[PDB]
């Protein structure tokens, strides 16, 4: 039901600190998203989109961020950019979907000690070392992690912004299910 | 990577039984999370695109009637049609769509065994415009008879012929499940012009007697 | 609901390019991953690959691939499938299926496209199988066209343009020791309505690019 506050959100967290929802104790109906002829990308994994209204889940879960449009095809199982490592990582055996769209009408890390876990989130803004030292404020070798896209509504529309929402789902009786 | 491999290779069952086909993958397709098996049965009428029938192993697709039923886990699975109907004649294939590549099972044939039916023959001259050839076709048709095999024997003069007729077969008959048969005799203008009767014989599970159709060069 | 219709029959000789496409049209297109298959005659189905329109992501089957390429586009809702020169095994049905995400089954299917590659083409020729008494078995006559010494297959033969399809049977064609093929073409209606009804076999072959309308008239016998 309340998608109408998540995919019409007036903004939207960026990568680095994305967040989800719950749909709890309600009906879907994903249609919504079946005829919206405005979405850039509608990738779904493990499940087919058409046929999600079969279907009954405990909750449904959305996270919402705001990637370059060249790195949409990086919120993906199995991929290998910085976003992917150090923002958002989606599992190997993920199954939900992938919904991107154009917003040229935020930040992201850059540097981090190891990848995230798949759904895990960092939020330290603190100096990096590219070998573990604690970094004094601008001295030598320090770097702040984060960093912006800085986007523009005149270049590249792989450069634009775009919209990511993420959906992935779900024993007891099932909360939410199609009509 | 995952390979389907079903059984059998065909199976022939009476309207009303039930036909069940296997199919064994050489590695697990189950996601365990949300438990479900990622495998799909389609069918194959004659000359159409396949009709995905069932998905997640046990799900029917929406038009799909009820005996048409899914089941199994693991490593193995099996389609079962309950009251088998004529029109249920085609060919079957399981498929995963738990990896890519995606991989499809070889195809089980599944056929009709119904009442037996006497064929309908009939037999045609060979045209004129093909006697201008230099060749003559006489062709002879056995029309919607049950079971399958049926005997063609060629007589020219009473003698009975062997190394110039060739047959073919129509599919099964997916209204009532039976089958035609086409033989065609072909000769040179001389040697058509050489003889006098041309008669087939045909001999069939549902006929008393050898039925015999037989025409005399020029009679038409 | 979406359908999906791809490219006419193509016919094509063994070395030269060819790019089969794959429009699909309905609500809800953008989730549809579109995958191909290929059915040789009388063969089963063999999974070639799938592509994403979306960003074009493809999958290949490791026996498919750099034998063909799969290409998309999102301007016209298109898949295609694309030889850079053919070979003679190439010959086949080729189809395209859809499904609603990856990891799914394949929900909707294209009609097909037959592609045929051959060296020699050699036009049919159709002979009336006319009806008469010894033609006549009870109150049913039978009645045919026979198209025969033609290379490669598949002839396709209507009835009055497709007008009669019920008590039909195109029996499938054997293979003359010449190596040209040949079939008949069949069909039984009342033997009453002989004088009335006017019965008109169409055979297309398009290897030669040729097409015959035959109107098969009763024999007094
Ligand atoms: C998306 O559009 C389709 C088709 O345009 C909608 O299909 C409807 O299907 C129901 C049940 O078959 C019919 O009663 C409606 O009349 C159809 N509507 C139309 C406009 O054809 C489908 O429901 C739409 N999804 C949304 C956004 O709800
Ligand atoms: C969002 O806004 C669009 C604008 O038409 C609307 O159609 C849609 O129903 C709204 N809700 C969702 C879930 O997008």
């Amino acid at each position: 039901c309340p998608f109408g506050e998540v995919f019409n959100a007036t903004k939207f967290p960026s990568v680095y600190a994305w967040e989800r929802k719950k749909i709890s104790n309600c009906v879907a109906d994903y249609s919504v998203l079946y005829n919206s002829t405005f979405f850039s990308t509608f990738k779904c994994y493990g499940v087919s989109a058409t046929k999600l209204n079969d279907l009954c889940f405990s909750n449904v879960y959305a996270d919402s961020f705001v990637v370059k449009g060249d790195d949409v095809r990086q919120i993906a199982p199995g991929q290998t950019g910085v976003i992917a490592d150090y923002n958002y990582k989606l599992p190997d055996d993920f199954m939900g979907c992938v919904l991107a769209w154009n917003t040229r009408n935020y930040k992201y890390r850059y540097l981090r000690h190891g990848k995230l876990r798949p759904f895990e989130r960092d939020i330290s803004n603190v100096p990096f070392s590219p070998d573990g030292k604690p970094c004094t404020p601008p001295a030598l070798n320090c770097y702040w992690p984060l960093n912006d896209y800085g986007f523009y509504t005149t270049t590249g529309i792989g450069y634009q912004p775009y919209r990511v929402v993420v959906l992935s789902f779900e024993n007891a009786p099932a909360t939410v299910c199609g009509p | 990577d995952i390979q389907l491999t079903q059984s059998p290779d065909s199976l022939a069952v009476s309207l009303g039984e039930r036909a069940t086909i296997n199919c064994k993958s050489s590695q697990s397709v189950l996601y365990s999370s949300i438990n479900k098996n990622y495998l799909a049965w389609y069918q194959q009428k004659p000359g159409q695109p396949p009709k995905l029938l069932i998905y997640w192993a046990s799900t029917r697709e929406s038009g799909v009637p009820d005996r048409f039923s899914g089941s199994g886990s693991g490593t193995d699975f099996t389609l079962t049609i309950s009251s088998l109907q004529a029109e249920d004649v085609a060919v079957y294939y399981c498929q995963q769509y738990y990896s890519t590549p995606y991989t499809f099972g070889q195809g089980t044939k599944v056929e009709i065994k119904r009442t037996v039916a006497a064929p309908s023959v009939f037999i045609f001259p060979p045209s004129d415009e093909q006697l201008k050839s230099g060749t003559a076709s006489v062709v002879c048709l056995l029309n919607n008879f049950y079971p399958r095999e049926a005997k063609v024997q060629w007589k020219v003069d009473n003698a009975l012929q062997s190394g110039n007729s060739q047959e073919s077969v129509t599919e099964q008959d997916s209204k009532d499940s039976t089958y035609s048969l086409s033989s065609t005799l072909t000769l040179s203008k001389a040697d058509y012009e050489k003889h006098k009767v041309y008669a087939c014989e045909v001999t069939h599970q549902g006929l008393s007697s050898p039925v015999t159709k037989s025409f005399n060069r020029g009679e038409c | 609901q979406m359908q999906l219709v791809q490219s006419g029959t193509e016919v094509k000789k063994p070395g030269e390019s060819l790019k089969i496409s794959c429009k699909g049209s309905g609500y809800g297109f953008i989730t549809y991953w579109i995958g191909w298959v290929r059915q040789m005659p009388g063969k089963g189905l063999e999974w070639m690959g799938i592509i994403y329109p979306g960003d074009s992501e493809t999958r290949y089957s490791p026996s498919f691939q750099g034998q063909v390429t799969i290409s998309a586009d999102k301007s016209i809702n298109t898949a295609y499938l694309q030889w850079s020169s053919l070979k003679a095994s190439d010959t086949a049905i080729y189809y395209c299926a859809g499904g609603s995400g990856i990891s799914t089954p394949m929900d909707v299917w294209g009609q097909g496209t037959t592609v045929t590659v051959v060296s020699r083409r050699l036009p049919p020729s159709v002979f009336p199988l006319a009806p008469s008494s010894k033609s006549t078995s009870g109150g049913t006559a039978a009645l045919g066209c026979l198209v025969k010494d033609y290379f490669p297959e598949p002839v396709t033969v209507s009835w009055n343009s497709g007008a009669l399809t019920s008590g039909v049977h195109t029996f499938p064609a054997v293979l003359q020791s010449s190596g040209l093929y040949s079939l008949s073409s069949v069909v039984t209606v009342p033997s009453s309505s002989l004088g009335t009804q006017t019965y008109i076999c169409n055979v297309n072959h398009k290897p030669s690019n040729t097409k015959v309308d035959k109107k098969v008239e009763p024999k007094s016998c």
